[PDB]
């Protein structure tokens, strides 16, 4: 499956996808050189592609600090919308 | 709350039941048998 992360509509537009159940390495080949189920790759370059237990995250960049959990993304693993923002 | 270094609570004991820190998993004594005796199946992990 694929998610969505998102903080708000106009909180911000950004946001990030997460791969549950998929290993960091073929997102990366679900490039748009090879046209997979999402059409959108401008953020399949990464810069930013992290891995975790419950799949792969991607446009999330991942900090090393702990906080309660803001929305909820699996495998001891919650994403929030903090700063720079 | 951590419980305190010192394990004097007038004689009662709770070794078994609180965690040790050498087990890789915090899990105490009993929680070991209890994973153990539970033949887990569809664990879920990554894997590869
Ligand atoms: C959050 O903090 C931890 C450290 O408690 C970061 O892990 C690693 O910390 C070291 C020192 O800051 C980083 O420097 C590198 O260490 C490796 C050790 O093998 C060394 O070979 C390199 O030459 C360099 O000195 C290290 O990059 C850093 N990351 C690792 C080991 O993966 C952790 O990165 C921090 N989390 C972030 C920035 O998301
Ligand atoms: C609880 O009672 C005893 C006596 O004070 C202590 O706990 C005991 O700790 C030993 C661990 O050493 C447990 O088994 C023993 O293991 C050693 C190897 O480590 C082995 O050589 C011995 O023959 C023995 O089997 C023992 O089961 C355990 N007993 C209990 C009731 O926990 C501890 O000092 C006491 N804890 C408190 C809070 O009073
Ligand atoms: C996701 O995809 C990447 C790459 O496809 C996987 O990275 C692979 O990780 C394993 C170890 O976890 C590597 O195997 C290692 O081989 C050396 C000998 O070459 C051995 O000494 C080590 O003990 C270890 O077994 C492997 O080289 C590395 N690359 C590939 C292509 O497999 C990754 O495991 C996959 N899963 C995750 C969660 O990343
Ligand atoms: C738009 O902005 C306001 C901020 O107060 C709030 O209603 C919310 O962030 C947005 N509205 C939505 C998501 O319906």
């Amino acid at each position: 499956g694929v998610s969505v992360i998102t903080p708000g509509t106009n909180t911000s537009n950004q946001v990030a996808v997460l791969y549950q159940g998929v290993n960091c390495t073929e997102v990366p080949v679900a490039i748009h050189a090879d046209q997979l189920t999402p059409t959108w790759r401008v953020y399949s370059t990464g810069s930013n592609v992290f891995q975790t237990r419950a799949g792969c995250l991607i446009g999330a960049e991942h900090v090393n600090n702990s906080y309660e959990c803001d929305i909820p993304i699996g495998a001891g693993i919650c994403a929030s919308y903090q700063t720079s923002q | 709350y951590k419980t305190p270094p010192i394990k004097d609570f007038g004689g009662f004991n709770f070794s078994q039941i609180l965690p040790d820190p050498s087990k890789p998993s915090k899990r105490s004594f009993i929680e070991d048998l209890l994973f153990n005796k539970v033949t887990l199946a569809d664990a879920g992990f990554i894997k590869q």
